[PDB]
């Protein structure tokens, strides 16, 4: 069976850069390849058909080439809104085979997060659960470290985090961390804090509050 | 003027059945190669089935004998009948027009199929209230303990979009989902501009409007 | 008395496209089937309802040789009860088909460096062909609500698509020459027999 290997799986490039994604077929498939763009939370969009034909409604900075076993998708001037996953597809096959996909991230200037801490609502504590939330807003790069401390005591196993996809306009991320205690344990302590370390910060940032005030 | 509108996704228990629909306009379903393409959470694209303009049908191995693609010419609608559904059938299902060689230029917005034993539960929505740092402040909504995905959050019925971040949902140990949606605003507007998050959870037919204020 | 002209069919220099597949009637001759089943030059030799080596003791009223070029991937469609673009829209064998399907790799003849586009197949047709039906029309196919009136465009497609045979394709994409032999039994005197 013909296999389609796509490389690289991930790439980061700066706005204006020339980007090239490769799709290799395990044997000669002539020009029977299509390229798709899928932005997060959207259906895929057909960019190129027949290896090199630019589909109507695709910016001319997208271009395909290739024949036989090696095909390229080139973005000649990377834009922030080009953040997406890109897929190749072997055409004219019984199998309708897709490539694994290449995720394209925009490389932008290091941006420090803005940190906010949110106490649990009085309404939720009525149900017997406390959710403390730490927001890390608009930062780059994606790597960030959040530590929860409850009266100078590091927490473990009682928090979960989530990161937005890269913003399509400013290429930043945002991170959300939730610390979940029972109402009982929540009222045994006073100082609730999340400590953020990030490359954009010249020193770790602490956002705290005192349960009560 | 060409659109593929799909519906029929729901929470379904393993071994159950479900029929997805795809209403077309601008394209004539019966004259085209029409495919169903699905995508599991975080995974790539997987072709599922196709119906030729002449009526021949074909199916991927993983669904052969369980799914049945069909079409209703009078209603200009594509169908995907699923039986003996499995957990690995959980995905976002798209309908697409195949230009003939496999290249699909028209896609629908997709419909979500969750195959689980768990029952449906609507979300609890708690306020993330502002204190605020500098000239700008942060407020949000905690959307807690719902099942299954997805929910969608908007602010001020869709008027407030700048500075809005709705985070992807984390799966708690209880089996329920939690998710947060926040928006940064100027500190000055906090006392003279109301902020409401609109949480829509189709699987439970629930829609929650939470008014967020400071304390 | 005279020998059946199989060489004109199998050793023909140029072959038809599958949408315009070519039929030759073979009648009033002695058929030497040993020339075919004793050949090491075929990659597919499938017979239905009859045995190839046991064919010279049979008589027929007419023999029909249909021949065309298709992908290697698609020879599997030249058989009873198949579906796909070729069987549905180009060449359709009946379920009760009696005869033989013969195919050999012709990448040495039918592929060109920049790609050979002389061979076409029908991509768009509203319904399937009946067995042995033949469609060589070139009407613009209307894929949408609005009519085409002969103008190619969006939702208005030329029904024929080109193969484009390049010599470095994989086997499934290389051109294969196919010959389908049909054995006609009428309540009429025979004209084709083996030695
Ligand atoms: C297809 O042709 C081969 C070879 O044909 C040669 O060139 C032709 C134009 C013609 O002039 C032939 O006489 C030439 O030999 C045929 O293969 C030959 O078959 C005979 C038996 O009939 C055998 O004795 C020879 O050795 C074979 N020669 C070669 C080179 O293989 C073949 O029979 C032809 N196919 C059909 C269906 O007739």
């Amino acid at each position: 069976d013909i296999v389609m290997t796509q490389s690289p799986s991930f790439l980061s490039a700066s706005v204006g850069d020339r980007v090239t994604i490769t799709c290799r077929a395990s044997q000669g498939i002539s020009s029977y390849l299509a390229w798709y763009q899928q932005k997060p939370g959207k259906a895929p969009k057909l960019l190129i058909q027949a290896a090199s034909t630019l589909q109507s409604g695709v910016p001319s900075r997208f271009s395909g080439s290739g024949s036989g076993t090696e095909f390229t998708l080139t973005i000649s001037s990377l834009q922030p809104e080009d953040f997406a996953t890109y897929y190749c597809q072997q055409l004219n096959s019984y199998r309708y085979t897709f490539g694994q996909g290449t995720k394209v991230e925009i490389k932008r200037t290091v941006a420090a997060p803005s940190v906010f801490i949110f106490p649990p609502s009085d309404e939720q504590l009525k149900s017997g659960t406390a959710s403390v939330v730490c927001l890390l807003n608009n930062f780059y790069p994606r790597e960030a470290k959040v530590q929860w401390k409850v009266d100078n005591a590091l927490q473990s196993g009682n928090s979960q985090e989530s990161v937005t996809e890269q913003d399509s306009k400013d290429s930043t991320y945002s991170l959300s961390s939730t610390l979940t205690l029972s109402k009982a344990d929540y009222e045994k302590h006073k100082v609730y804090a999340c400590e953020v370390t990030h490359q954009g910060l010249s020193s770790p940032v602490t956002k705290s509050f005192n349960r009560g005030e | 003027e060409v659109q593929l509108l799909e519906s029929g996704g729901d929470l379904i228990q393993p071994g159950g059945s479900l029929r997805l629909s795809c209403a077309a306009s601008g394209v004539t379903v019966s004259s085209n190669y029409m495919s169903w393409v699905r995508q599991a959470p975080g995974k790539g694209l997987e072709w599922v089935s196709i119906i030729y303009p002449g009526g021949s049908t074909f199916y991927a191995d993983s669904v052969k004998g369980r799914f049945t693609i069909s079409r209703d010419n009078s209603k200009n609608t594509l169908y995907l009948q699923m039986h003996s559904l499995r957990a690995e059938d959980t995905a976002v299902y798209y309908c697409a027009r195949d230009l003939g060689s496999g290249d699909m230029d028209v896609w629908g917005k997709g419909t979500t199929v969750t195959v689980s034993s768990a029952s449906t539960k609507g979300p609890s929505v708690f306020p993330l209230a502002p204190s605020t740092s500098g000239g700008t402040a942060a407020l949000g909504c905690l959307v807690k303990d719902y099942f299954p995905e997805p929910v969608t959050v908007s602010w001020n019925s869709g008027a407030l979009t700048s500075g809005v971040h709705t985070f992807p949902a984390v799966l708690q140990s209880s089996g329920l989902y939690s998710l947060s949606s926040v928006v940064t605003v100027p500190s000055s507007s906090l006392g003279t501009q109301t902020y409401i998050c609109n949480v829509n959870h189709k699987p439970s037919n629930t829609k929650v409007d939470k008014k967020v204020e400071p304390k | 008395t005279n020998l059946c002209p199989f060489g004109e069919v199998f050793n023909a220099t140029r072959f038809a496209s599958v949408y315009a597949w070519n039929r030759k009637r073979i009648s009033n001759c002695v058929a030497d089937y040993s020339v075919l089943y004793n050949s090491a030059s075929f990659s597919t030799f499938k017979c239905y309802g009859v045995s190839p080596t046991k064919l010279n003791d049979l008589c027929f009223t007419n023999v029909y040789a249909d021949s065309f070029v298709i992908r290697g991937d698609e020879v599997r469609q030249i058989a009873p009860g198949q579906t796909g673009k070729i069987a549905d829209y180009n060449y359709k064998l009946p379920d009760d088909f009696t005869g033989c399907v013969i195919a050999w790799n012709s990448n040495n003849l039918d592929s060109k460096v920049g790609g050979n586009y002389n061979y076409l197949y029908r991509l768009f047709r509203k319904s399937n062909l009946k067995p042995f039906e033949r469609d060589i029309s070139t009407e613009i196919y209307q894929a949408g609500s609005t009519p085409c009136n002969g103008v190619e465009g969006f939702n208005c497609y030329f029904p024929l698509q080109s193969y484009g045979f390049q010599p470095t394709n994989g086997v499934g994409y290389q051109p294969y020459r196919v010959v389908v032999l049909s054995f006609e039994l009428l309540h009429a005197p025979a004209t084709v027999c083996g030695k």
